[PDB]
């Protein structure tokens, strides 16, 4: 049975050189193209090139060509991807596919057979701890019921961060988001909680912030605003 | 074969 | 000419026929074969049609598929919630001479698992603190809406904000609704300047505005 199977997830910094692999089984690996395709996250698929092993024949598309080396080892039934300058924007998931279908005697039209995939991260940013900011409640004494404070969690890297409240005391109504990717390289996310507007002159909203790659630790005192 | 590329009906690339 | 182009959204409800649309050009869709692909959570994509209108072997027969002229057609029958996920258009391009393969756009077919929700937004203005670190970063929070799809859109006053603005994805709540949170930044001059700023979340048609102002 014909499977496709690639090597394990990368993380690299940019500026590093990367090879990455796709092994064949079930079928003769010199007579079928082998295709790529790259996924960037939130993005669709995107075609890179395919490559042939038995002549090392090729073609890439236009936006990779020049910019990415296919290439195949037939000692091992294994095709390869490699770049020697990675950039940030070369974070994606990479797809091997085979280019068959059988739907003749000869040819080839459809890519059939697919790749598990390879995730690769690709930063130019190092290890960073965040800036907490509290994020203050909105009006206190307003009666339309519940309040919404919470802390900003800026610029760190890598993922992940840990956030709780009053030293995970406060859960209800606890909201803590997915970071965003800055184009920087750095992470900021927010963890908000919903609370009585009553008790704002009443009880305590602490946020603790735990970002152990950079060893933080950071409790900050969220308070209605002046 | 197997490298020869059918685009569609009665086209291809990589023939011989 | 080398695109294929799809809505990026669909949506229907167990049992319903959806139909999902692919538009190309004479260099591609017109002439050479189509095919479509199916692409799940934690699975790669999968081949469902080949040559415009055949069935993959396997595939289940509430999949089919037609062409004519330009424009091609994945229809699915007795839509199921495992039909959740993305569908692709692609079809060999020859405007280069050449054997160039193109990726439709894709369309994320949500199949309607619970009722529709509207989001609740929370705006944040720039703290204090982070204005006496000569920087403001405004925090636009977006929670409990589905399906999973939102706009966001920012304001200075009334004209629209491009420049500055970062947005996640959406992520599956434990709830199965959905959140995606917005970061505009802006140097504190920016922020001090002007009267208002607003986030604007576009949700099915139903527009959520939060606007903050300084002090």
């Amino acid at each position: 049975e014909i499977q496709l199977e690639q090597s394990g997830a990368e993380v690299k910094k940019s500026g590093e050189s990367l090879k990455i692999s796709c092994q064949t089984s079930g079928y003769s690996f010199s007579d079928y193209w082998i295709g790529w395709v790259r996924q960037m996250p939130g993005k669709g698929l995107e075609w890179m090139g395919i490559f042939y092993p038995g002549d090392s024949d090729s073609r890439y598309s236009p936006s990779f060509e020049g910019q990415v080396t296919m290439s195949a080892d037939r000692s091992t039934n294994t095709a390869h991807l490699q770049w020697s300058s990675l950039k940030p924007s070369d974070t994606a998931l990479y797809y091997c596919a085979r280019l068959g279908g059988d739907y003749e005697d000869s040819g080839a039209d459809a890519f059939d057979f697919w790749g598990q995939g390879t995730l690769v991260t690709v930063s130019s940013a190092s290890t960073k701890g965040p800036s907490v900011f509290p994020l203050a409640p909105s009006s206190k004494s307003t009666s339309g019921g519940t309040a919404a404070l919470g802390c900003l969690v800026k610029d760190y890297f890598p993922e992940p961060v840990t956030v709780s409240w009053n030293s995970g005391a406060l859960t209800s109504g606890v909201h803590t988001f997915p970071a965003v990717l800055q184009s920087s390289g750095l992470y900021s996310l927010s963890s908000v909680v919903t609370v009585p507007s009553s008790s704002l002159g009443t009880q305590t909203y602490i946020c603790n912030v735990n970002h152990k790659p950079s060893n933080t630790k950071v409790d900050k005192k969220v308070e209605p605003k002046s | 074969t197997r490298k020869s590329i059918h685009l569609g009906p009665g086209r291809a690339f990589y023939a011989t | 000419q080398s695109v294929l182009t799809q809505p990026p959204s669909a949506s229907g409800t167990p049992g319903q026929r959806i139909s999902i649309s692919c538009s190309g050009t004479s260099s591609n869709v017109e002439n050479n074969y189509v095919y479509w692909y199916q692409h799940l959570p934690g699975t790669a994509p999968k081949l469902l049609i080949y040559r415009n209108d055949h069935r993959s072997s396997g595939i289940p027969d509430r999949f089919s598929a037609s062409k004519s002229g330009t424009s091609a057609s994945l229809a699915i029958s007795g839509l199921r919630p495992e039909d959740e996920g993305d569908y692709y258009c692609a079809a060999w391009d020859d405007s280069r001479g050449g054997p160039d393969w193109v990726f439709g756009g894709g369309t994320k077919l949500t199949v309607l698992a619970q009722p529709k929700a509207a989001p609740s937004v929370t705006l944040f203005p720039p703290s204090s603190e982070e204005l006496q670190a000569n920087k403001a970063t405004l925090v636009c929070l977006i929670s409990d809406f589905y399906p999973g799809a939102v706009t966001v859109a920012w304001k200075a006053d009334s004209s629209p904000v491009k420049a500055g603005v970062e947005t996640t994805t959406p992520s599956k709540q434990s709830n199965n609704k959905y959140a995606a949170s917005s970061y505009l930044s802006l140097t504190p001059e920016q922020w001090k300047s002007h009267k208002s700023y607003s986030c604007q979340v576009t949700h099915e048609g139903s527009t959520v505005e939060k606007t903050v102002a300084p002090t």
